[PDB]
Parts: structure tokens; sequence; C-alpha cells
RNA sequence: GUACGUGAAAUUGCUGAAAGGGAAGCAUUGGAAAUCAG
RNA sequence: GCAGAUCUUGGUGGAAGUAGCAUUCAAAUGAGAACUUUGAAGACUGAAGUGGGGAAAGGUUCCAUGUGAACAGCAGUU
RNA sequence: AAAACUUUCAGCAACGGAUCUCUUGGCUCUCGCAUCGAUGAAGAACGCAGCGAAAUGCGAUACGUAAUGUGAAUUG
């Protein structure tokens, strides 16, 4: 939460084959949003975390709040 | 140590994991074991 | 649980996370005109 | 440490000066496995594991290994 | 829910966008169940996944 | 209470050691609410929390 | 190449229920445990 | 009930032959000690500032003797001992208003 | 009452009764006390 | 059909509560403070550290909160 | 020479888990049948449930999907 009213970055739990490309694309055809970064790592529980940083035009608190999880 | 296999990230949590407390309600349907 | 040394295991987790709960009630909790221990004598038909 | 985990068995039996599992016989085609070691037969023999295919060709003989759909 | 035989009475595009609409409602149901649900949406996490399996066996 | 905590954030913030940090020990109650890395500059700026100097050589 | 080229050990107190070898014990060795000494007896006689 | 005097404790007869290491916590559980007996109340908190004069010399060096102050605090009845400035500690027990 | 059917012995604490001057157990004959057939 | 096999397995004794295993003051917190926390004083390593980092190795052991069952040759609010 | 202590006997309470009864297990015998795998087996690893750690089941369609049968459950 910290990260998304701060720098506009969207935190996920991603599948684990998931490249920084194929996040991208699958964050902008499910959320109509256009990530400008991301930077992932692996958790000691073997899953994936993915930081996608958005563009300024869009407000990561929004489309936090349009996903549900806010 | 730090450089590790992404199998070792899976084998080390399941092993951890292992080590959990079994759930009340878990009991409560008859009988769940240890091991 | 079939096994009899889970099953006490189980049991005695159980018993302190039941007696853990209660007191955290009572504690919160700290009436009396209500609550009065019932006897045979009260139950008597 | 002189063994690691072997990759067929999952056990940490593989030699890594020798590249060879104690175990399995790792990366030989055939499995070890001795006659005097009747209880390390026993050990990792068929049933120790899943056997899904061989509970489905079970089941599936019966009928006589039929295909096809139900009338 | 989904019932298989009409289903199957549709055609392969139209159980496409089923499937994609189903993808999405258990994604929706999913964050609801990490932002704190309901017994009723977390019971109907179950029937949308045997709903995506349906549709996934009658295209195949 | 035990601020063991607040005395790794101070030296932290303070860039000395924990020797040097020095805690008002008639403001416990405050000191001791201050857990984040923001509440210790909070407290630093009040004096709450001083910096011991150094002595002699 | 020519010029290049036991301990007698009671079962008792911590030396009891051994199966190798013991503590403070090197080399070749023996060991006793008062029992053999009935069968010693009884080797001798034969 | 409620008195404060000032006394002088002889430090030298007290610690004669007493380890060198343990002059100074002997010497608070000589001064609680004191306290004890002459205001006849248990309960006996000694000043920090008291503690530092005697261990203003380490923990061997006690000085022979010492100006006190002894007060009947109310409790929240306990003896309160910190420690008395003078030039010669040598005066008789004097009852402080 | 989950330290959960029954609950032996070894062993332990408690109460009661009695004995006890560097062993104890035991056998025989009776006395006393207690208790049974009556 | 056990009294014994330096019997097997389990249980339990006497030995025996025996052999044994540089801090001080005030305050705060707590049911409880020789061992926690803060401040003062006194000391110990003295750049070859009881310092600060990494490799290998461990695998969550990092952090926060709670608890004080089992650990603790003592105890703890640990 | 009273008490303590020691021992004996009885009672009660502990400690322990024998006995007795039981038993979805084992063991033995007999009988019927013949069916693993490159169309990827046996085995290994990792995952999957609203709340699950083992065992069981299953494989991202993941404690299951289709189909057929039964006919109203599941159950903490
Ligand atoms: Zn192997």
């Amino acid at each position: 939460m910290k990260k998304i009213e701060d720098d506009n970055t969207l935190v996920f739990h991603v599948h684990l084959k998931a490249n920084k490309f194929t996040i991208k694309e699958a964050v902008r055809k499910l959320y109509s949003v256009e990530p400008v970064k991301i930077n992932t790592l692996i958790r000691p529980n073997g899953t994936k975390k993915a930081f996608v940083k958005l563009s300024a035009d869009a407000d990561a608190l929004d489309v936090a709040n349009r996903i549900g999880f806010l | 140590p730090s450089h590790k296999s992404f199998r070792t990230k899976q084998k080390l949590a399941k092993a951890a994991r292992q080590n959990r407390p079994i759930p009340q309600w878990i009991r409560l349907r008859t009988g769940n074991t240890v091991h | 649980i079939k096994n009899k040394i889970v099953r006490q295991q189980q049991y005695m987790k159980a018993l302190h996370q039941k007696n853990k709960d209660k007191l955290e009630r009572r504690k919160e909790r700290a009436r009396l005109s209500e609550n009065i221990p019932a006897t045979i004598e009260s139950k008597r038909v | 440490k002189s063994h690691t985990i072997c990759r067929r068995c999952g056990k940490r039996s593989f030699h890594i000066q020798k590249s060879t599992c104690a175990c399995c016989g790792y990366p030989a085609a055939k499995t070890r496995s001795y006659n005097w070691g009747a209880k390390a037969k026993r050990r990792r023999t068929t049933g120790t594991g899943r056997m899904s295919y061989l509970k489905k060709v079970h089941r599936s003989f019966k009928n006589g290994f039929r295909s096809g759909k139900p009338a | 829910a989904l019932k298989t035989f009409e289903l199957r009475k549709q055609s392969q595009e139209n159980l496409a966008e089923q499937l994609q609409e189903l993808r999405q409602e258990l994604a929706s149901l999913r964050v609801q169940k990490i932002a704190g649900g309901s017994g009723s949406k977390l019971s109907k996490i179950k029937t949308t996944r045997k709903d995506i399996a349906r549709i996934l066996t009658v295209i195949n | 209470a035990n601020l063991r905590t607040q005395k790794r954030l101070a030296a932290s913030v303070l860039k000395c050691g924990k020797r040097k940090v020095w805690m008002d020990p008639n403001e416990i109650s405050e000191i001791s609410n201050a857990n984040s890395r923001q509440n210790v500059r909070k407290l630093i700026k009040d004096g709450l929390v001083i910096r011991k100097p150094n002595l002699m050589h | 190449r020519l010029q290049r080229v036991p301990t007698l050990v009671v079962a008792k107190g911590p030396n009891k229920g051994l199966k190798s070898r013991p503590k403070g014990v090197k080399g070749k060795y023996k060991m006793v445990d008062s029992r053999m000494k009935k069968d010693l007896r009884a080797q001798k006689r034969l | 009930q409620v008195v404060t005097r000032d006394y002088t404790i002889h430090m030298h007869k007290r610690l004669y032959g007493v380890s060198f290491k343990k002059r100074a916590p002997r010497a608070i559980k000589e001064i609680v000690a004191f306290a004890q007996k002459h205001m006849q109340t248990k309960e006996v908190r000694v000043d920090p500032s008291l503690n530092k004069e005697v261990w203003k010399r380490g923990i061997r060096n006690v000085p022979h003797r010492l100006r006190l102050r002894l007060s009947r605090k109310r409790s929240d009845l306990y003896t309160y001992v910190q420690a008395v400035d003078v030039a010669n500690p040598k005066m008789e027990t004097t009852v402080v208003e």
C-alpha cells in the first residue's frame, strides 16, 4: 500500500514463468493501463512478486480501487 | 547460501511449512495426523 | 484422529487455544443478577 | 558436501565428484537394485508412489479396455 | 451454474467469450478473497472454477 | 518499556553508535510510542533523543 | 625400506555397554567384564 | 514519624579488611544497613548522587567517613539516604528541621 | 474429565496401629490386641 | 507353567537433593525485576577489536506483534 | 524412656501400565483371472480446497471435468 500511494506502483503476485514482458502485456490487457517499469523478485516461499510502475497519466490508486483489493 | 536454484526455494519452503500447527477445525472432522 | 499420539497433541493444542481465548474474553469483560450457577435444586421439576 | 540431491530419485545421494547417485545409479539408464538389498527394494518399488497410470490400467481391464461412449 | 448440454449447443467462439468472461469473474473473486470476502463469494469461487472446467471440456 | 528498537533506530538516524545515543529518562512513554524512523526524527528535533558528543581525541 | 617399516579395558563405569572403540583407548585393545572369568577358568580346565 | 537527620558514618571501621573488589558494593550494603537500623524502616532508597560519591574513587577506594542525610519520607514509610557535603565529616548527628 | 475401559506389581506420600540398645527376613509354641466361623 | 540365562522389553527404586553447575543507584514496565528497558557511576575488549563486511554453510535463522507450553546445568517480562 | 527417623501391617492417594475383554490389522491356506512403458511407465519433485499440516485424491479443467447409474445430500 505504501508503494501504491507513493510511487504509483502496483505490487502483484504473478506466475512463476512470467517475465517482465509478459507481465507488462498481462497488466496492460487486464487493466488498460500502461506500465513504465517492472521489477520482479522471487519470494522465499517460491512465489514471484512483481512491482509494476504505472505512467503518470494513470493513478495506481484508481486501478487499485477498480481491481477491488484496495 | 544465496545463489540457490529456484527448486531449492520450493524445496525449502515446503519442508518448513510442513512444520505448521494443524487447524482446530481439522480435528473436528474426525481425524487428521502428523508427520 | 485414530492415532493416539496425534489426537492427544491436537487436544492439548485445542485445550490451550480454548483456555487462552476464554480468558481473553474474561479479561476483556473485567451480570451477577442474570448469570447465576444453576443447580439440581434449581432444576427440580 | 560429498553428495547432493539426485535428479532422478530426489535423494541426497548424488556423489558430486563421481557424478553418480549412490541410491539409484543415476545417470545410468537402469535403476540400481540388489537382491541382497531386499529392504532397499521395498523402499522404492512400485506402490511406494502414486501408480497413477497402473491404477487406470487395472481399472480398465475388466471391460476389455473398451473405447467409445455409452448408448 | 453452467449446464453442459446447453454449452454443447453453442459455437466455439461463443464458448471462448464465455470462458474469457468466467476467467475475469474468477480473478475478481480471488481479489475479493484477499481483501476480505463473505462466505457466498468464497463459495462462488469453486462453482466458477468448475464452470471454467466444463467450458474447457466442451471446447476440447 | 523495551526501547531497544528505538535505540537501534536512533543510532541509524543519527549515523552514530548506540553508545552515543541518549534518551530522555523521563519521556519513556513518548519514546516507546515512536516506532518508525519518521517518528525518531520527530523526537530528535524535539530534543527527546540527543547524540552524545565525542570526547577529547 | 625395512628401516622405514593389547591394552586391557574393563567394562565398568563409563566403559559399560560399549560397541566400538571406547574413550581414551588406542591401538590393539581387549575388553573384560568379569563375566568371562568364569569361562576363562573353564577353558583352563579344558 | 516523618523526620530528617544528618548522620556521619565511620565507613573505615565498617569496611576494615574487606576484599578490594567488593569495597564499593559492600559500602552500599552498609549504608542501607546503617539506614535500616537507625531509622527502623526496612525500605531504604539510596540517592544516585550518593552512589556517585561512593564510586567516585573506583571500586576499591571508599572515603573513610561519609556525611549522610536520612529522612523518613512517607511511602507511595521509607528511609531516603542522600549525600551531604561538609568540609570535614567529623561532627555529631543533628536533627535536621 | 481426553495425563480418559479395566487398572496388577515394583515404587512413593499420607493417616492409623505397632515394633525398634551394632542387621532383617523365617520356623515352632503360646500370650496380648484386633477380627471370623458361631 | 520361570527366580536366575553379565536374559529381552518396559516400569521403578536406594545411592541422593548427593556428585555437581565487575558490578552499583534511581526510574519505568510487570502478578512477579540478581538477569528486561532507560539515565547516572564504575569497569572490559583497544583498529591484531568482543569492530564493520563478504565466501562457503545453514534456510527464514532478518523484521514487527503476541505468548512464556517444552529451552535455559538458574531465571526471565527471555 | 515421648517425638522424629527406620521397618512391618492395613486403609486412602499417587506412580506405573500388567491383567481381562475386545480388533476396519497381521499371518497361513485355497480358489479365479492375466492387464506396465517412447500413445512417456515405475519412481521423484512441485503444486491444487472458503477455512489444510499429514495421509487420501487430483494436476493450472488441479480433494476434480464429461458421461452413465442412483435419487437428495455435504457436514467441523
Ligand atoms: Zn538417485
